[PDB]
């Protein structure tokens, strides 16, 4: 129930302002600033504001943070997810999110803002279905909008029908500063790229515990997802009924299902990382890098970041394989590898000076981060097995698909 | 790469070296550092910070920081143990009182692990008085022999006349440079 | 080719399940 | 199929030394389709196996049942899948329509002794769906 949609600038100008229900003045916005000011300066800063009897609740963005205002005792909920629609709905028309847009792309933004939300009450969040009835370079609505199906326009003719899917694995892995993993969970993330004619019904099928167990197959690799989120083409009746994922894939690019279980296996990397800091005199980097994944896949682009002292200048690296580079600005041992075949061993020996003088303030210890990335290479072991492309005039689809493997929240407490 | 710059600037010489002076109040470092810079008896007040010089003999440009020995001082010299490459040490054999505490700071600026390239430099210093030791009997009981992997030497100078300054330079010259 | 994976091909349904 | 018969030979020697009683990770070929087997694939593999012999008669094991599955999704990108048996005790029948080997008795279904018999009606009439009909859906 969102009073008034604005968005505000780093140096507190509102860029734009939309109100929806106004019963909350325009200068209330005056205050969000020394508000949030406030907040932040004594701890107390959170994206929920409140100015009185008027509620700022907003999210920051990359160059202005989207603050509506609100009186009412309204969804806090309901509020973040129109910000999160209108976001990816200028994400999808603007290719960046800063202040050179906003100024330039007001007379577009007004009747997006406009057609999005009425009395505070989103009606359309499709980037793609409202490409058809806004456009900053007008006909009438499509039916797509007055029709059940709000994710996939008629009548879109194509060449060919090629679909390419992306099995984008994400490996977070919470170890502790004793050695042991404390959060270890793997986020499967099936991302599409659909472009066919027509509007064909998907069938996506895999080799999931649930659906092995319910055929009486039970046996095999099947991948045991804690939580399986199907996207808004996804029908929950059909999911909820003997497993069914049956739906009407988009034009383009869009997060169809979101794998979510937890993983008990052993890291893929194995990181030895010691610290011989000697007492403002010199510091050691002991960091040993095992890889723990099958040989046969490559992880390509390893990153593992390891945080060096803050204060630490000349600094001298004594590695095996790839590159070592410290950032100024990170402040912290950037462990670059370009290709890292399985079970690869990596040795490295730091040795960086430290002032004389001590700090005045405490740091913190912050996680050695790996930012490993092999594809082709799934830990989960779940395997498409098969995709029903159906269409009403009929038509042979080529459907594709990817396994990528990256390392999501992989960060290593330090000691 | 080319080094063709470095080998003829080497052909003249151009290895310069560092140096520390650090030792008691009223040791004569003070006196020692006007000798070796200017080569006269130089009476100063006491050293309440420290003093930086640089000498240049055989070709190397020998800087030194003297350091006094002030009480509120005495924890203060590891400041110059970041970017030091020498160390010289100055005994007073004239205070038997603080011949006890001169070796315990000296134990104590030898417990550092950022300090272990820095070779042992010890003078023998007011080398003018009948009461002065040997250049044995001081480091017997310093136990500078006792050193694992520290080049100690023991030389003794006289502030008034100057004599075994060279020997001492030369000393150090050939444990700091290893060729012709 | 492609970093991350090459592309794979998807079959249609389970055929083995009937 | 030149290498389903030179993998033919190699895999019956495994299965027979195999009794009827290492590396981490799932590497999959890059471009190499998957899919479930077919009803026309697996009544061409049970036939094959049928002229070839190894298969008929052969001692039941979990082992060699996994051994020939893996050189079935090695030598063709079928999933290990639908080499599944109906549950006993007595003859088991194939949970995939169109394959023609079955298990039967030699002498609790576990610890029943179990050989792999061809059987040609596999491929025509659904014996495992009519058993378990709730497992075919
Ligand atoms: N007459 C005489 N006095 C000496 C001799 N050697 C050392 N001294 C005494 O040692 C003191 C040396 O002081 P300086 O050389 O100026 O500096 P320093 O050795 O670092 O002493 P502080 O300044 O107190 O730290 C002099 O004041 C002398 O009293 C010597 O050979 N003859
Ligand atoms: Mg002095």
């Amino acid at each position: 129930s969102a009073s008034a949609v604005y968005v505000l600038d780093l140096k507190g100008k509102v860029l734009i302002c939309r109100n929806y229900r106004g019963d909350v003045d325009m200068s209330e916005v005056e205050h969000f600033m020394p508000i949030l000011m406030e907040k932040e300066e004594e701890g107390m800063l959170s994206p929920i504001l409140a100015h009185g009897g008027v509620r700022f609740m907003w999210i920051k963005h990359n160059n202005l943070y989207l603050v509506a205002t609100s009186k009412k005792n309204a969804c806090v909920s309901l509020v973040f997810s129109f910000l999160y629609k209108v976001v990816q709905v200028f994400s999808e028309y603007f290719k960046e999110l800063e202040e050179e847009s906003i100024r330039d792309n007001f007379v577009i933004i007004y009747e997006l803002l406009d057609e999005l939300m009425d009395f505070g009450y989103p009606q359309t969040t499709d980037s793609k279905i409202l490409q058809e009835y806004i456009t900053q370079e007008a006909p009438r609505p499509p039916a797509t909008v007055t029709n059940a199906v709000s994710w996939r326009s008629e009548g879109i003719k194509y060449r060919k029908n090629e679909v390419f899917l992306d099995v984008i694995e994400a490996v977070n892995l919470l170890v502790s500063a004793n050695g042991n993993v404390l959060r270890s969970e793997i986020v499967g993330s099936i991302k599409m790229r659909v472009f066919l004619s027509g509007m064909p019904e998907l069938r996506l099928g895999l080799n999931d515990k649930v659906l092995f167990d319910n055929t009486g197959r039970g046996k095999s690799k099947s991948v045991e997802l804690e939580d399986v989120k199907f996207h808004q083409c996804v029908r929950l009746s059909r999911f909820e009924n003997d497993r069914t994922i049956s739906f009407i894939p988009p034009d383009g690019e869009f997060e169809l299902m979101s794998y979510r279980l937890n993983t008990h296996v052993k890291p893929l990397i194995w990181i030895e990382s010691v610290i011989e800091k000697h007492s403002h005199s010199r510091i050691e980097y002991m960091v040993k890098a095992k890889s723990q994944f099958k040989r046969r896949s490559t992880a390509n682009n390893v990153e593992i970041h390891i945080p060096v002292p803050n204060d630490a200048d000349s600094p001298k690296f004594k590695t095996t394989v790839g590159s070592v580079k410290w950032v100024p600005e990170n402040s912290e041992i950037v462990w670059s590898v370009k290709s890292f075949p399985g079970g690869k061993e990596y040795l490295m020996r730091a040795h960086f000076g430290l002032p004389s003088v001590e700090a005045e303030d405490k740091e913190g210890k912050p996680p050695i981060s790996v930012k490993f990335e092999i594809p082709y290479f799934t830990t989960s072991g779940i395997q498409v097995r098969y995709l029903k492309i159906i269409e009403k005039s009929g038509y042979q689809a080529l459907p594709w698909v990817r396994y990528i493997t990256q390392n999501g929240d992989y960060q290593l407490r330090t000691q | 790469g080319n080094i063709f710059a470095n080998l003829f600037k080497g052909l003249f010489g151009k290895k310069e070296m560092r140096i520390l002076m650090v030792g008691l109040d009223a040791a004569g470092k003070t006196t020692i550092l006007y000798k070796l810079k200017l080569g006269e008896i130089v009476t100063t007040i006491p050293t309440i910070g420290f003093n930086v010089e640089t000498v240049e003999y055989k070709n190397i440009s020998f800087t030194v920081w003297d350091v006094g020995g002030q009480d509120k001082i005495r924890p203060l010299w590891r400041h110059y143990f970041q970017n030091t490459q020498g160390l010289i040490f100055v005994v007073d054999s004239n205070d038997r009182e603080r011949v006890n505490e001169a070796r315990e700071e000296l134990m104590r600026m030898l417990a550092e692990d950022e300090l272990r390239d820095a070779v042992l430099l010890v003078f023998a210093n007011k080398q003018d008085l009948p009461n002065a030791m040997n250049a044995a009997e001081i480091t017997d009981k310093l136990g500078l022999h006792s050193l694992r992997h520290r080049n100690w030497y023991i030389q003794a100078t006289c502030a008034t006349s100057g004599d075994g300054l060279y020997e001492g330079l030369d000393w150090l010259s050939n444990q700091l440079r290893n060729q012709k | 080719d492609r970093k991350g994976g090459s592309y794979s091909q998807a079959a249609g349904s389970d055929s083995a399940q009937s | 199929s030149k290498s389903s018969v030179i993998g033919w030979p190699a895999v019956r020697e495994r299965m027979r030394r195999a009794e009827p009683a290492e590396e981490v990770g799932f590497p999959v070929t890059p471009q190499v389709p998957l899919r479930p087997m077919t009803y026309k694939a697996a009544v061409d593999l049970s036939h094959f196996l049928k002229e070839k012999g190894g298969l008929e008669g052969l001692i039941h094991s979990q082992r060699r049942q996994d051994i020939l599955d893996l050189w079935i999704y090695h030598t063709q990108g079928y999933f290990p899948d639908w080499q599944n048996y109906t549950p006993g005790p007595g003859v088991r029948y194939p949970l995939t329509f169109g394959w023609c080997y079955k298990l039967v008795p030699v002498e609790d279904p576990e610890r029943e002794v179990l050989e792999w018999r061809f059987d040609s009606r596999l491929a025509f009439h659904h014996v495992a769906r009519e058993l378990h009909p709730e497992y075919f859906k």
